[PDB]
């Protein structure tokens, strides 16, 4: 998971 | 589909620090390196208000990472605008509470050309005398603003969240008319959000050139902001970006 995915799944 | 304004009122993200050493050289490379950190930690705030944004969580993932990375250039700059804007009358360029763009700073930066033309947006906040309340409904029309040539994974629900927005930022605008009438200013506004384009398109190819020679510049990029522009950088350059304008040419 890229930077983004993460801040937006999290 | 839907007051969507008031809560955009209240998830506006927080002002950050620069976090800028005034006792080290102002040289280019340290100010765009200080400039280049402050965009890192604020991308980490426009990620956690998109999340909270209404209607944004209806667009898949894929296209929620899409915009942010189309139009993370938009939103700091429309962002870097208001601040002028609110706290200097746009007298000068606030980055942060700690760093504040003067004639020095932007020659400093080699900068001074770009910084121009982010100071006559400003400028524009002024002559119109822009209300948070449009400001925040146009940040989010900028979001909104560039798409993949080949459009979106789900265009529709994108074109009803934007259209939503639109019809926002045309009930705002009768709260501030001239006569009585308020189609005048919704124009002045789609103009200047068109208008961010080719500003933008400017800025990134500048952020473009520093980041494929970094090392050799010696400026520093957070990891938030090298992967956008990794990922931004041959979409832009291959021409697979779509600016969406309320006005053609
Ligand atoms: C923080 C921040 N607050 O506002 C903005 C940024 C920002 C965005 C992107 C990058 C840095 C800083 C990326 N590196 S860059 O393009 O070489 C430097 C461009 C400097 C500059 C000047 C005018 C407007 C502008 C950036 O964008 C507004």
């Amino acid at each position: 998971k890229s930077l983004l995915q993460q801040l937006l799944t999290e | 589909y839907f007051s969507p304004v008031m809560v955009l009122e209240n998830i506006e993200p927080e002002i950050v620090y620069a976090g800028y050493d005034s006792s080290k050289p102002d040289t280019a490379e340290n100010l765009l390196s200080t400039l280049n950190r402050l965009a890192g930690k604020q991308m980490i705030q426009v990620v956690k208000w998109a999340k909270v944004l209404p209607g944004f969580k209806n667009l898949p993932l894929e296209d929620q990472i899409t915009l942010i990375q189309y139009s993370w250039m938009s939103l700091l700059s429309f962002a870097l605008s208001w601040r002028s804007y609110k706290h200097t009358n746009s007298q000068f360029l606030y980055f942060a509470p700690d760093l504040v763009f003067n004639e020095e700073k932007m020659h400093q930066s080699a900068m001074y050309e770009l910084c121009q033309g982010m100071h006559q947006i400003s400028l524009q906040f002024v002559r119109l005398q822009l209300t948070f309340e449009e400001y925040t409904i146009m940040k989010v029309l900028l979001l909104l603003s560039t798409i993949p040539k080949d459009g979106l994974k789900s265009q529709a629900a994108f074109e009803e969240m934007r259209t939503n927005y639109i019809k926002e930022l045309r009930k705002m605008v009768t709260k501030s008319p001239n006569s009585g009438q308020s189609w005048q200013r919704f124009y002045q506004l789609t103009k200047l959000l068109d208008s961010m384009h080719d500003l933008v398109s400017d800025l990134l190819e500048f952020c473009f050139y520093t980041f494929r020679e970094s090392h050799a510049l010696k400026v520093e990029f957070p990891a938030m902001l090298v992967e956008i522009i990794s990922d931004q950088l041959p979409k832009v350059e291959s021409g697979n970006a779509k600016p969406l304008y309320f006005h053609r040419k």
